[PDB]
């Protein structure tokens, strides 16, 4: 369904397509694929919600892959304010091997950006945001990995900072979690949540093999990121293990989405599987190790490190003091130094948001087995377990 | 009168930032940032006079307030009248439209002169809208006409030319207006095949950018007699199109919107077109 | 492939595959 | 399940607009078809009482005329197709031993290891598809409380689909003139999917797709009088009424045909 | 002839706006499949290189999920289905017995009084035709030069209809692909009469007219797996050459499927 | 349940005559003569309890006078217990309506409630069919309706608003049995109306605008009295098929399908729509 | 038979490209630039004896010089005997065709004879496609080239002509295939025109028209030069099709239907047609 195609030429991709379903109580799959200029985009859930998360990880992921242009060259002291240039100076000395004099003097390819806090206009690193190797190419030996960590994309500034906030939240509790293997709270893996395909995809799961749910959101911090992990021993299935996670203000909001993230990712890997596809198709570095962790021992390995605050499983769904406190409060108090890279295009009478949000004081990216700001405000080697320090996390 | 254009403002405590197409703001009068919630809540209309009410209430000179509004890219003054009092048809194939001017007056369009694009000292008036038609098409033309007209007051700009099997013709370009420019598709679009995750090394941008070094134009492939009548013809409808058209009575979708044609099937394929944000048509 | 005659730099691979 | 096709490779080659326009086509032929609407509605638009001259006749190509070629009936070695069974009684327990030897010897191979289907497939892509829907309480169940089940005729199972109660799925079932049908044992409903049907052939392969659904339930009736079960293949039904009882998605999947399966004594 | 009907009769409660609406979308899904338009045209919208992964699969209500019931194929009394025909040689002379088995076994009552068929139909109209078409010179003919006829089920007869000649019905029928068919002895030919199916039902009797059509092609399946021909169900001719080779008046009657039988040996 | 069909009877002199729908009678009884006169003042439904009583009041055999009175056309009897046990309508101009549940209980249409839309606290019973109509059609009004009803056991919709130059009658939205509801028809109607010369609605224009939040108001003609009129009869006509007294049957094929109305031509077109692939009506 | 496909092969300071449809090659060789130029030159079809003599002048191996100008889209080899040996345009507007025999080749288009239908004793040898295009309509004309070609054994049709804003292509009219004619197609086009909503065109209104003597002309719009250049576009592409240098295949379900052009929007629109019920093409 949907099925719009484009020529090579065209400005737009290849293909989108809504794969058809038997079950209408299963999540509804969408799709884009644009041949090897980004790795396929899709989403997973009510009909248009599938068709509009399509569209906007394509354009998330496009931008983002494929259409940076920086704005100057600038050095760190040059680009922003004094306390902001010392933080990205500490995680950049952590990054490479080269001194702190190499740093500060070094011109950086820049993009726009604003302080989450006080709206101060300022410029930060290209070489962080650019996924290509191409835009900051002479940046690259300060910061050789990268990832979309906190992007998004969005037809208002205000849901795409929403967007990339939630994403932020996801990834550095789930860091946290990885690295120390501590959570909040287990929440029953027999939970029933009225929503007719969660609990489709629930009871599915649980007929195929086990599942655990834990709320990892960063100590102290509103909201809830819940990470819903299966596993299975069972011979025939081609998916031993999966995960997904999702950050929102509702628990009940945040553990919806992330049942569906996990059958996303499930259903994705699944028919690659079962298409019979070579590993030279994979072109991406994070799905290419998230399928060498399709094995049980990466569930094993996840639930039987996890330690609770809390004992009690939680048989519903409600939120608690902490979770309403303000968002914006909690993250300045760790730190001021948080940024937005925003981009905006005009379409029709409108304009589309590309956010990024970037904070030197967390961890700039997912992959701790490479190049990373391992000290930073929420972790300090020695803190957590030690071959996760040098390990990258089993997640997409 | 006035259209309001898309834009976003974002507060914290007293900070305000305001963020248009073109530019981003530290909005710091409070009297503006009244001036720009209303406006953010208008939804595209206001008449002069009700934006004149809203500045006066708000302690802003009327003059200030507006020169400030326009130039941010908050809002553009545009006519009721057609925006185009006429076009010119620039080309490398001039001879084609010899009987054009006459021929189409009797479809109402209204093509006062036809250019040859060899031509040293070209002149355009006012309002009007410049057809550039390309046989052998090269960047630097589209690049060359943008710089010596882009500053006439109201005028735009439309380009054709042929990409292997397709003839295309561009979006409205339109400096007044705010509406993407030739290399918001063409440079966005090579960038999309240099910065591949995995490059296609087999891809089309590979034939451009050997054409760009080789100091070559891309000629149309094998056009005859037929192929140009059916250029033609496209090209007198979609003139037809752009007649009579403004921002009172003709929504913008009109100008943001490129024709494909396949001169194989003669399939027409009509699709938008968006502003890249690397492009330096946004440099302003 | 690769020939004695030129270097090849693009392919339309959906029109090659039709010239299925 | 070994055997499994992704939808979505179907749906890389699907045209929209042959899509659009069979299913503006289809969901002509579907009908509201309830108890409650018995008295504002019809079905036949030949009055009761002028149907007989039209049932069991032969329309001719020289109209008129008689020469014609006689074959004898001693080249016939085979057996009556028993009367499609009406007024259907359960009170005798079925099991499902029954239901599965319907299955295997009408829709699968009888080895195993093979592909091969006992009816043939346009491009042998097999689109229709086999439900299976539990009707009377006397009727075994392979897992207590699901009453519809999709037929895998390769890997020769049965998927789990949907645990509405046997009346539910009667009532949608059965449409006008349940009182007339009675009570069967259980019904198998054929459906189609759109986007298999239509990817590789265009419109011909909806053609092709409503053959084969025919060659798919005559297999069934066959087999039906082997195995000492009646059975009448119907099309008074709400379409999708019954694609809703057995959560059906309606936008990729629609039943073609219901055949009900049973005894008929009282 | 005893249980002729005539189309007067029919006409009289057809429908004109459903009729039309029916035949334009009809149309839609006949070929034009020639070999002189050979590399002008296709048929298939998936390339030939990644079709494997589309034929004979199953496609899951729980895509990606393995728990199911399985069944014992011990249950399973049934021959396999014999592979459809190819390379159809016609070396050997073929019986006017042979054929005549083919069709009342298929297609009639082992009773010659009955008017009951060995496949049910809605609303026992039964509003599809089958001709039979001669195809090679090694096969018998009843009336010298007669072609085409017309089979009556009910009387046990065939109809003269054609006196084209053989080579003729061969091109019309085999369409594009003729040389990889090879030389079948003869064809069946399934046609629908549309004010028939449309009638008593309006839409959903094209729907079940369709159906019917796969009912017959597999009892002929069956009954020629049965009596030692070869045979294969084929979609891949023009429909408007074929009607006008047969002499059919395509404003009634359309040809929906064609079927090859003969032997296969070199 | 005894129906009182359309009828006339009629009196000169010492003639009388009955004419029905079915028949017309030479009255020659005076018993019948009064019976006639009795039902003719009566709307729609009648106990045959006072049937009963009428007739042996005017010394008719009970069932001589019953079969004459369902074999005339006069009255009918009807046994089926119906799937909507009453309708409301929802409306922006509920005065249209205000005399409809007095009038319409002579077709045998029971209609409980005329609803202003403007009310907030809109409570319906089970198996209701909702009737929503709508002069000044906003998509959220219908999203509203169905938000606070969809899940309402045996419930189900009707919408009706204008388009163009058209009075448009949805198919019946019945969650239950999976029908197609109002987004599904209005997409269909929008599709048609775009000169694509194409059935399919999706291209990357439609895919943009479907990034929005879904909402839309319908251009239309101005409606005068007459236009006003005509739409009350098709409302009447359609709700007396569903759950009136039926004069005449209709197919099952197309039952609960969509009912337009050119208000120029003042022809009807019924068709069955499909389910909108955006559409997550569905799903729920 | 060797068919010679779009290309062009550009040069500058020592630089050679070759561009195709499917793909693009920086040239190395002199004498492969040389055979280029020469197939370049030159129009459709070629002798494989020419082109032998071409690649040994220029001293390359035939069958790898072959393998790259097959592989690379220069030329194509085709082997199917076609089923129309020869087609003809017979008009009103023979003047439009006065280039179209030395154009067309290039296309690999045979059109042996353009007929003024003005002439007497018009003769159309066996198996030849007869192309019937009309500006000024009228259903005698199509009638009279019926009566004299319809036996001429392997003949087909095809009719264009202009109805409303539209220009129309009707599809292939083949006896010997029992394809609809085209008073099937112009019956089918009336009837949708006709602002009934209703497929079905019987009524007594038009069965009393059907009364009168079979004939009519057809509204339409004034045609101008770009109208004709579009017409004569997409002739040309119809005929290449079905008798042509194929460039883009057709599925069998569409191959021989017709084909209706917007001449405004220039949207497509292809469909297949039924006879038409009244019509007697099937029984001659
Ligand atoms: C409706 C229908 C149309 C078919 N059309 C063709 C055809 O055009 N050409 C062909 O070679 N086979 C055709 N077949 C045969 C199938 O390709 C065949 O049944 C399938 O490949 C499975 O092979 P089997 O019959 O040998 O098991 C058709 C079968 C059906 C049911
Ligand atoms: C496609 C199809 C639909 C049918 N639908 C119905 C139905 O809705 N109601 C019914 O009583 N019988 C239905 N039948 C059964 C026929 O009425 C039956 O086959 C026919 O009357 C001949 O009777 P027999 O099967 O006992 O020989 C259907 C048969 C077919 C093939
Ligand atoms: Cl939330
Ligand atoms: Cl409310
Ligand atoms: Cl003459
Ligand atoms: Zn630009
Ligand atoms: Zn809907
Ligand atoms: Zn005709």
């Amino acid at each position: 369904m949907i099925n719009v195609y484009s020529n090579l030429m065209s400005a737009w991709p290849a293909t989108m397509a809504m794969s058809p379903k038997l079950n209408r109580n299963m999540p509804t799959f969408s799709q884009i694929w644009d041949y090897e200029r980004i790795t396929p985009a899709s989403a997973a859930g009510e009909t248009l919600k599938s068709i509009q998360g399509a569209i906007g990880e394509y354009f998330e992921r496009r931008h983002f892959f494929n259409e940076i242009v920086t704005g100057g060259q600038k050095t760190l002291y040059e680009m922003m304010p004094p306390s902001a240039a010392k933080a990205f100076t500490e995680a950049f000395f952590q990054i490479s091997s080269l001194t702190r004099d190499e740093i500060i003097t070094h011109k950086f390819k820049t993009v726009r950006a604003f302080n989450l806090f006080s709206l101060e206009q300022q410029e930060i690193p290209a070489v962080i945001i650019a996924l290509d190797n191409i835009t900051a190419a002479d940046d690259l030996k300060f910061y050789p990995d990268r990832d979309t960590c906190g992007c998004s994309f969005h037809g208002s500034l205000n849901d795409a900072i929403e967007g990339s906030l939630c994403e932020f939240m996801e990834r550095q509790s789930l860091l946290l979690y990885w690295l120390q293997g501590k959570a909040n709270t287990e929440i029953s893996s027999e939970i029933v949540t009225g929503i007719n395909h969660i609990d489709e995809i629930l009871l599915a799961l649980r007929s195929e093999g086990d599942i655990r749910i834990f709320d990892i959101t960063l100590p102290g911090a509103p909201g809830h990121a819940v990470l819903t992990l299966y596993g299975t021993k069972n011979k025939i299935s081609r998916i031993k293990y999966s995960t997904g996670l999702s950050y929102a203000n509702s628990l009940k909001k945040a553990l919806c989405k992330s049942v569906v993230e996990l059958w996303q990712s499930y259903i994705c890997l699944h028919n690659f599987l079962i298409g019979g596809y070579t590993d030279d198709d994979i072109i991406d570095s994070y799905q290419r190790h998230f399928m060498s962790c399709n094995k049980y021992e990466s569930f094993t390995d996840l639930c039987e490190n996890t330690v609770l605050l809390s004992d009690d499983v939680k048989l519903t769904l409600e939120e608690n003091i902490t979770s309403d406190t303000n968002l914006l409060n909690y993250l300045q108090q760790i730190s001021d130094n948080i940024f937005v890279y925003y981009a905006r295009e005009r379409v029709s009478n409108s304009l589309v948001w590309y956010t990024k949000i970037v904070s030197p004081d967390f961890f700039l990216h997912m992959n701790n087995s490479g190049a990373i700001n391992i000290n930073n405000k929420i972790y300090h080697t020695g803190d957590g377990i030690k071959v996760r320090e040098s390990k990258m996390v089993p997640f997409p | 009168m006035i259209n309001i254009l898309p834009f976003e403002i974002i507060s914290r405590n007293t900070k305000t930032l305001l963020i248009t197409y073109i530019s981003s703001v530290d909005i710091t009068h409070e009297g503006m940032k009244k001036v720009l919630e209303s406006l953010r809540s208008k939804q595209g209309i206001i008449s002069e006079y009700l934006l004149d009410k809203l500045l006066d209430e708000s302690l802003i000179d009327k003059d200030k307030g507006k020169e400030f509004l326009i130039t941010t890219g908050v809002i553009n003054k545009t006519k009721t009248s057609p925006l185009w009092v006429n076009s010119v048809i620039i080309s490398d194939v001039p001879h084609l439209f010899s009987n054009a001017r006459e021929q189409w007056k009797c479809d109402g369009v209204f093509v006062s002169h036809i250019i040859d694009i060899k031509d040293n000292n070209i002149n355009v008036s006012d309002s009007t809208l410049i057809w550039l038609h390309l046989e052998n098409y090269h960047s630097d033309i589209v690049k060359r006409i943008y710089s010596k007209f882009e500053s006439n007051p109201g005028v735009a700009f439309i380009q054709s030319y042929y990409l292997k099997e397709s003839f295309r013709i561009d979006g409205v370009y339109s400096p007044d207006l705010g509406t993407p420019c030739h290399f918001c598709h063409i440079e966005r679009w090579l960038s999309r095949e240099e910065k591949s995750f995995r490059r296609n090394e087999m891809s089309w941008a590979n034939l451009l950018q050997l054409l760009k070094k080789y100091q070559m134009t891309l000629p149309a492939l094998a056009l005859g007699e037929s192929e140009r009548g059916f250029s033609y013809h496209l090209i007198k409808r979609r003139l037809q199109e752009l007649t009579g058209t403004s921002l009172v009575k003709s929504h913008v979708d009109n100008f943001m919107s490129s024709v494909s044609a396949d001169l194989i099937t003669c399939i027409l394929c009509k699709e938008p077109v968006i502003h890249w944000q690397a492009c330096s048509c946004l440099e302003r | 492939k690769a020939s004695e005659f030129g270097v090849v730099l693009s392919v339309d691979a959906l029109k090659l595959s039709r010239q299925g | 399940s070994k055997h499994e096709l992704s939808l979505v490779e179907v749906t890389h080659y699907t045209d929209p607009e042959v899509l659009a326009i069979v299913k503006d086509f289809h969901v002509r032929g579907n009908f509201a078809s309830l108890p409650e609407f018995a008295e504002r509605t019809f079905v036949s638009a030949v009055p009761l009482a002028h149907l007989e001259k039209f049932e069991n006749k032969e329309v001719l190509f020289r109209p008129g005329f008689s020469s014609v070629i006689n074959i004898s009936s001693s080249h016939n070695f085979s057996r009556e197709r028993l009367p499609s069974g009406i007024n259907f009684c359960d009170k005798n327990k079925l099991s499902i031993r029954t239901i599965e030897k319907l299955l295997v010897n009408a829709f699968s191979s009888p080895d195993p290891g093979s592909v091969r289907r006992p009816y043939p497939s346009g491009g042998a892509l097999y689109p229709i598809e086999v439900f299976l829907c539990r009707l009377s309480e006397n009727t075994e169940n392979w897992q207590a409380g699901t009453n519809v089940y999709h037929y895998l005729p390769l890997s020769q199972a049965l998927e789990p689909v949907a645990t509405c109660n046997t009346q539910s799925l009667y009532r949608s079932l059965s449409g006008g003139d349940s009182e007339r049908l009675g009570k069967p044992h259980f019904a198998l409903v054929y459906c189609i999917i759109f986007e298999k049907a239509l990817f590789k052939y265009r419109y011909r392969g909806y053609r092709m797709a409503l053959m084969e659904t025919g060659s798919m339930y005559q297999n069934a009736v066959l087999v039906a009088d082997q195995i000492g079960l009646k059975n009448r293949v119907w099309a008074g039904y709400t379409d999708s009424y019954v694609a809703k009882t057995m959560n059906l998605d309606q936008r990729t999947v629609a039943p073609l045909i219901v055949q009900f399966f049973g005894d008929v004594n009282d």
